[PDB]
């Protein structure tokens, strides 16, 4: 499929901190399926979100449906089904960052993968046995849709 | 922290004692470190004739860094150390404190031609006139004077055709 | 020393409006009222007129070389 | 006032001084430009020698002179008839030329003229 | 001293080509267009036009100096496609569009004249 | 003070015995900078070992090959077991955190004040960093790279980084003291604790970095031919330029950088820092009865 | 992959400006149709004069500047005349150029105006704009009793680009999204700012919400004509020159395309 | 001085590289042979550097020592780094 | 006037041998007054750039490689941002971490330390912005700035 | 020590963007008057001759 991770998040918070951004907005929110939480950065100029929303979030490898890698150049003229197709907002970055709570012995029981897209700022953090699919300097999309 | 006592703990950490310090207004380093209760080891002084005719030539020397680093750091600059260290051990490399003058530039053997080109021109080529001075042509205002190639960056070495590679 | 053709700026020409200026003022008019009756309405051609210093008329307290 | 016109200035050979045979100073007097001292230091820090010898020789006032191998003075010399003898020492046959500065020629003279013998030995 | 004279900006020197295309090697498919004696008056039509063509992948200009009176042109499209073949369309089409323009002003100048 | 700074010292130069000398050809630097290194191609860096405690520095720097399931997260299978079962293997790393921990008596020593800031050649992490992006190192996964070939491959590396060119022990020892202050950046950097917990090179990523080292650390050095008097001149005149004309008063500035570097007999505030031994440098009692003393 | 089909609505049409609006076309056409009424409109203007005297108080070349800076009325005569580059004739002649005389003498105790009305010209269709048949005459010079003025000018076809006499606009107002919805602009405080006079908003509203999927159409045109030209043959011009300057690009590229 | 045993650095100097490229485009100038092949260069200067990249410059750099002795190094027989 | 004292001014005296100072080992040029506000202001989170723009940039990069990246919001509008087209001015694959000016000091020890509420605290890696808002601190002539680390 | 020299301009400076950091733009009459001597070779005796 190329989907590294797929779930149900809700707007719990929006911009702790304060707006620090104009264009750009940091949601806190927390899923229910697998008990992770959130921070991204979204361009709430052109994909406005409200607190309280409810949005399915998925990260995938590729947006081929079918498994193929993708080239990281931008092909507007491309016609294969591509799941962004089945969202609304949809981002592309990489993975700068995999902390846990791994210890010199122990494995870690929950990770945290960071992404960058293009300067837009995502923290997934819960249990590492949802991070599997996520390798630093590895590059992955958004694929984010509202739903009520 | 830079007049701190800094220490080593028992446990390895560096730990910085906050302890007196007096700031004299006068020198006599000579008398002030042979005083009780007084640091011998740590007790310095900023004038560096004093250091020197106390605690000798290098010490002149490491205090005299220590100074001309004191006055380009304060502003908060920075200078790489090896160009403060050069300065230094050309004010100390003959055994006395060499100024940066005619009275301590013109007063080394570095030929009358590289002396006239600093100060007392006519002074400086009257006296090596008066005793026969020569002068070797071995630094670059010499071979610069005469138009010839300087010692210097690519006047250091010499080239010479390779006759069994010119086949 | 004289009017300037055009207005600097935009190139609206300002030449001919020195005289009827003056005359404005003479009738008493306030400077903003005369630049409006002109049709100077962008503040760089209301420059031109209102900043300008006739000095041609003190070049012309001179007599000339030739009579 | 400051026109970049009234400012704007470049040489390539042109008039010198009478006195020291170097480029003229001013705009007006078609002059070159003053490589200072400062500019020395700039160019040994650089370590460019043959630069700084373009410079201070070979852009300002290149000249030969010929000494007098015994006695280090400068010479006479008839190129024309190659005639080339000292009158100090008495020769004619151990006479080497020399290519430096004309400053360095007139200093050295202007010495002599202070009784003062600067004598370039080539050995 | 130095001020070339003001026609410089539109006429061409003698020998010197209006146009010149030049292949761009490092990605298939693009060309660089080098025209001489134009700026961004027809430079930014060219590219924007050129960006309404689906078929183009990349439309950019630049000019590289203002005191110097050429643009560079670059246009990468599609395989199936060219780049000299979109700029033509894209010239045809800005040609296309000012001649609807040039004809619906008189239409309505004649209107505003009229009634 | 510019123009008196630059005659000064124009003419000393770095020789092709690499030492810097004047015209007169004696000798004013046995190795420029005493390291031989030129001014552009070092940067600032930490010394590792220096500010840490004996317990953060032996937790941080002596390899434990006791822990079985600590070595098999760090390292590969193989890794492990020879580095278990083998003793000559563990003497080796006793031996590198031994001599680790010599270097950090010698930086205590070097440095009174703990201050790490160093200035050095080769910006190891930043090398190591490139190592990790350019073999796309996971820190995450067990790495194959042996503590023996860390050892190993920094004592040959230390071995080709050569300031003092010499078998005979006097060049030896020169060779020690131009680049000990690096030797021990690279030692407390490259360890092989480091380079299994915090770093996770591999064999390829270590092989590639000791070569990166040596190949910068040899740009680094100076060249025979500069000018590093008149550079010297140049790079403490141009600073003088900017720094202002005009407790205790004291003199700051041009004024007091004339008053250095044209020996004044009278300065213009001089003054002792002294230093008290005893109690009286805690309490202020006695140190009121030394000041009596000096007034 | 197509052109524009833009429409116009031209909403104020005098002899002194034209005001008037572009819709569904690309920003790029609009600021491009704008730099041409300001740089590519050839209009007549004097760009040759021989004095003959002149006692007056101002010096030769700024008579001589000024002269320039007269619009002549162009309307019909500049698409006739030539380039003097491309005419086959000497220096001058009347296909390319239109040849100007000015004489004044002032004899009389009271100063004299030399004005554009004493510009006489051979070609009575190429006037100074002042002196066609109000506003006033603009002045070239103020001449004492004794002083003189005698002097032939020739005025020649050229554009903007060459120089800004040949520039036939008094401004060019251009402006688009009135209300700030394509946020091209960032206000920090919308309140603060004046509405625009094509704005289409109550006054509680200081710019419109902001249009995520919008582009830049609907261009607002106020062409104000120095007088060389009519406002709306200055806009004419501009579209057929811009056209022509595409056509001939289009000449070339299909030389260079088959040359190839 | 013993050739087996040449004490200086290895390297070629920045000041070595920039005299030998300066004298042998100079020599090219002056109608000397070309040690390496020629595509279209007409620049001394492009010339030279090519053959020191190739290491085809036939110069022997004499580098002095403050003793007064000197060693001898084939321009191929050092490194070149810029 | 020779080729001989052209060969040395082009191997020792040329402005990029020239960057990096000896006096205190670090640049001695860097990104001066209009580029160093508009590349803070740039590279900042909020900074989106539409495809014309994009091109219009990519235009007057030299050292591009002609491939236009892969924007960093693909829908519901493609938008390049400001990092994702300085990562394709950064030259080579170079590592560098740096802070804003207005990076606060109390950031570093509490969460968000790798995910910058402020977007300071700048990380460049592979040759990628990957975040931060590049300043005097990141491009001006201190040591260990991006155009240190680049020469 | 310093001295006046042949082969050397002096003007204004200006900004210009469009340079890269180790480009200088000049006058065209600056360089008009400059000359560099360039030696004859069968590389360059065709362009020599043209100049
Ligand atoms: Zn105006
Ligand atoms: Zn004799
Ligand atoms: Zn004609």
């Amino acid at each position: 499929a190329g989907i590294l991770f797929e779930d149900i998040f809700d707007v719990k918070d929006i911009d702790p901190e304060g707006k620090k951004f104009d264009r750009v907005s940091r949601l806190h929110c927390e899923s229910e399926s697998f008990k992770m939480d959130l921070i991204l950065d979204v361009n709430i100029q052109i994909y406005p979100v409200d607190l309280g929303d409810k949005f399915r979030l998925v990260i995938a490898s590729t947006l081929y449906e079918d498994g193929t890698l993708d080239d990281g150049e931008y092909n507007p003229t491309d016609d294969r089904p591509s799941r962004a197709d089945q969202f609304e907002y949809v981002m592309y970055g990489k993975v700068y960052r995999i902390e846990g709570d791994e210890t010199s012995t122990e494995a870690a029981t929950r990770l945290s993968a960071y992404v960058s897209y293009g300067g837009l700022l995502m923290r997934l953090q819960g249990d590492a046995n949802n991070l599997h699919g996520f390798e630093v300097d590895s590059r992955v999309y958004l694929l984010m849709k509202k739903l009520a | 922290d830079n007049k701190k006592k800094i220490i080593i703990t028992e446990d390895g950490e560096f730990k910085a004692l906050q302890e007196w310090i007096l700031e004299t207004d006068g020198v006599s380093l000579m008398r002030v470190l042979s005083e009780k209760d007084v640091d011998p080891v740590r007790t310095t002084s900023n004038d560096i004739v004093e250091i020197f005719t106390v605690l000798g030539i290098e010490a002149v020397r490491k205090a005299l860094e220590r100074e001309l680093y004191h006055v380009i750091s304060f502003d908060g600059s920075y200078v790489n150390y090896r160009h403060l260290a050069l300065l230094c051990d050309t004010m100390t490399c003959r055994g006395h404190l060499m100024a940066i003058t005619r009275h301590g530039v013109n007063r080394q053997d570095t030929g009358p031609l590289m002396k006239c080109s600093f100060e007392e021109t006519v002074d400086v080529l009257m006296e090596a006139a008066a005793h026969g001075e020569s002068d070797p042509m071995k630094g670059v205002s010499e071979n610069i004077m005469l138009g010839q190639l300087a010692p210097a960056g690519t006047g250091c070495f010499d080239l010479l055709l390779d006759a069994e590679k010119c086949k | 020393m004289i009017i300037p053709v055009r207005c600097f700026t935009c190139g609206k020409i300002v030449g001919n409006k020195w005289e009827a200026y003056l005359g404005l003022l003479q009738a008493e008019y306030t400077e903003g009222d005369a630049l409006d009756a002109l049709g100077l309405k962008r503040y760089c051609c209301r420059r031109m007129l209102l900043a300008h210093v006739d000095l041609i008329e003190k070049l012309l307290n001179y007599a000339p070389l030739e009579k | 006032k400051h026109m970049v016109d009234d400012k704007i200035h470049s040489r390539a050979r042109g008039p010198i001084q009478i006195l020291n045979r170097q480029p003229m100073e001013g705009r007006s007097r078609d002059g070159g430009l003053r490589f200072g001292e400062m500019e020395r230091d700039c160019q040994i820090a650089h370590g460019a020698a043959q630069f700084l010898r373009e410079r201070l020789f070979e852009a300002s006032d290149p000249y030969q002179v010929h000494v007098c191998n015994l006695c280090g003075i400068m010479a006479i010399a008839n190129t024309r008839t190659h005639t080339y003898e000292c009158r100090g020492c008495r020769n004619k046959t151990q006479i080497s030329l020399v290519r430096m500065p004309y400053a360095c020629k007139l200093l050295f003279q202007e010495l002599m003229s202070m009784s003062i013998a600067p004598r370039m030995m080539s050995v | 001293m130095n001020a070339p004279p003001a026609f410089e900006s539109f006429l061409l020197f003698e020998g010197e080509k209006k146009i010149t295309i030049n292949k761009d090697t490092k990605v298939p498919n693009a060309c660089l267009f080098t025209i001489n004696k134009e700026d961004h008056t027809l430079g930014n039509i060219i590219k924007s036009q050129l960006l309404k063509d689906p078929q183009v992948l990349f439309a950019g200009y630049k000019v590289p100096h203002p005191l110097e009176h050429k643009i560079i042109i670059r246009v990468q499209t599609t395989p199936d496609y060219s780049p000299q073949e979109a700029f033509t369309n894209a010239i045809t089409d800005l040609i296309s569009e000012l001649s609807l323009l040039e004809e619906r002003f008189r239409v309505a100048i004649k209107d505003k004249q009229e009634g | 003070i510019q123009r008196r700074l630059i005659k000064s010292m124009e003419s000393v130069m770095v020789k092709y015995d690499a030492t810097v000398r004047n015209s007169i050809n004696q000798v004013v630097q046995l190795r420029y900078g005493e390291d031989g290194l030129a001014g552009e191609s070092v940067e600032f860096q930490n010394l590792a070992t220096l500010k840490p405690s004996n317990k953060a520095f032996e937790k941080k720097f002596r390899f434990d090959y006791t822990n079985e399931r600590a070595l098999r997260r760090t390292l590969q299978e193989d890794l492990v077991k020879d580095v278990l079962s083998n003793a000559h293997i563990q003497n080796e790393l006793e031996r590198e955190f031994e001599r680790m921990r010599e270097d950090r008596e010698v930086l205590r020593v070097i440095f009174p004040t703990g201050d790490s800031k160093v200035v050095l050649p080769c910006n190891l992490l930043r090398m190591i960093w490139n190592a990790q992006k350019i073999f796309h190192i996971n820190p995450r996964l067990p790495s194959d790279l042996h503590p023996i070939k860390v050892v190993e491959g920094v004592k040959e590396l230390s071995k080709k980084l050569v300031i003092v060119n010499g078998d005979d022990p006097l060049s030896r020892q020169a060779q020690e003291n131009a680049t000990l202050l690096f030797n021990i950046h690279l030692r407390s950097t490259l360890c092989s604790r480091r380079m299994a917990e915090e770093f996770r090179l591999s064999g390829e990523a270590f092989d590639w970095l000791l070569g990166e080292i040596e190949s910068k650390f040899n740009q680094a050095i100076a060249h025979p031919g500069e000018m590093v008097g008149a550079l010297a001149a140049q790079s403490l005149g141009e600073p003088a330029t900017q720094m202002t004309l005009n407790a205790k008063n004291v003199t700051l500035g041009v004024p007091r950088l004339k008053e250095l570097i044209n020996i004044s007999k009278k300065p213009k505030t001089p003054s002792l820092t002294v230093f008290l031994l005893g109690q009286s440098a805690r309490d202020a009692e006695r140190a009121k009865d030394i000041l009596c003393r000096l007034e | 992959p197509y052109a524009n089909q833009p429409t116009v609505r031209i909403t104020e049409l005098t002899d002194e400006n034209v005001k008037f609006i572009i819709e569904n076309t690309d920003l790029a056409v609009a600021n491009s149709i704008r730099r041409v009424f300001i740089a590519e409109v050839p209009i007549i203007a004097i760009d040759w004069v021989q004095i003959d005297a002149n006692s007056s108080v101002l010096h030769d070349e700024f008579i001589a500047h000024r002269l320039g800076l007269i619009p002549l009325t162009s309307d019909d005569i500049v698409d006739k005349l030539q380039y003097s580059r491309d005419c086959t004739c000497e220096e001058f002649c009347p296909e390319c150029s239109v040849e100007f005389t000015l004489d004044v003498r002032c004899n009389e105790d009271q100063t004299r105006h030399v004005t554009s009305r004493d510009l006489i010209s051979n070609s009575p269709r190429v006037i100074p704009v002042t002196s066609r048949n109000e506003q006033d005459d603009i002045l070239i010079v103020k001449l004492r009793k004794g002083q003189e003025l005698r002097l032939r000018a020739y005025a020649k076809k050229g554009f903007g680009k060459e120089h800004a006499k040949w520039n036939p606009t008094a401004g060019v107002a251009f402006e688009y999204d009135p209300d700030n919805a394509l946020r091209h602009t960032v206000y920090p405080k919308p309140e603060e700012w004046p509405k625009s006079e094509y704005s289409e908003l109550d006054e509680d509203e200081s710019q419109a919400p902001y249009d995520p999927n919008g582009k830049p159409e609907r261009f607002y045109y106020n062409v104000e004509s120095c007088g060389s030209l009519r406002p709306e043959t200055i806009v004419l011009s501009a579209l057929s020159g811009l056209k022509k300057k595409l056509s001939d690009l289009q000449t070339q590229l299909s030389h260079e395309i088959q040359s190839d | 001085q013993a050739n087996q045993k040449r004490i200086t650095t290895p390297y070629m100097t920045k000041y070595e590289r920039a005299r030998v490229l300066g004298t042998r485009a100079l020599q090219i100038a002056m109608c000397a042979p070309v040690m390496v092949e020629l595509e279209g260069e007409t620049d001394p200067l492009l010339i030279a550097m090519k053959e020191l990249k190739a290491r085809k410059i036939p110069i022997i750099i004499r580098r002095y020592l403050p003793d007064g002795s000197y060693e001898d190094w084939g321009v191929d027989e050092l490194i070149i780094s810029d | 006037q020779s080729l001989e004292t052209r060969a040395e001014i082009q191997e020792l005296a040329m402005v990029p041998r020239m960057i990096v100072t000896p006096q205190s080992n670090r640049p001695v040029m860097g990104i001066v007054q209009d580029t160093l506000t508009a590349v803070r202001k740039f590279t900042k989170r909020d900074v989106f750039l539409e495809r014309g723009e994009v091109m219009n940039l990519l235009m007057f990069l030299s050292t591009w490689d002609g491939k236009v990246p892969q924007p960093a919001i693909l829908k519901p509008r493609p938008l390049w941002t400001g990092k994702q087209i300085f990562s394709l001015i950064i030259p080579g694959h170079i590592n560098c971490i740096r802070t804003h000016s207005t990076h606060p000091d109390d950031e570093d020890s509490g969460p968000y330390k790798h995910i910058s509420p402020g977007d300071t605290k700048v990380v460049v890696e592979n040759g990628e912005l990957i975040m931060g808002i590049l300043c005097k601190k990141s491009l001006g002539t201190s040591a260990g700035s991006l155009v240190h680390i680049s020469y | 020590m310093g001295k006046r020299v042949d082969f050397s301009a002096r003007t204004v400076i200006t900004p210009d963007p469009n340079l890269s950091i180790d480009q200088v733009g000049v006058p065209r009459s600056i360089a008009a008057n400059m000359t560099f001597a360039e030696i004859v070779t069968p590389f360059n005796i065709d362009r020599l001759q043209e100049l």
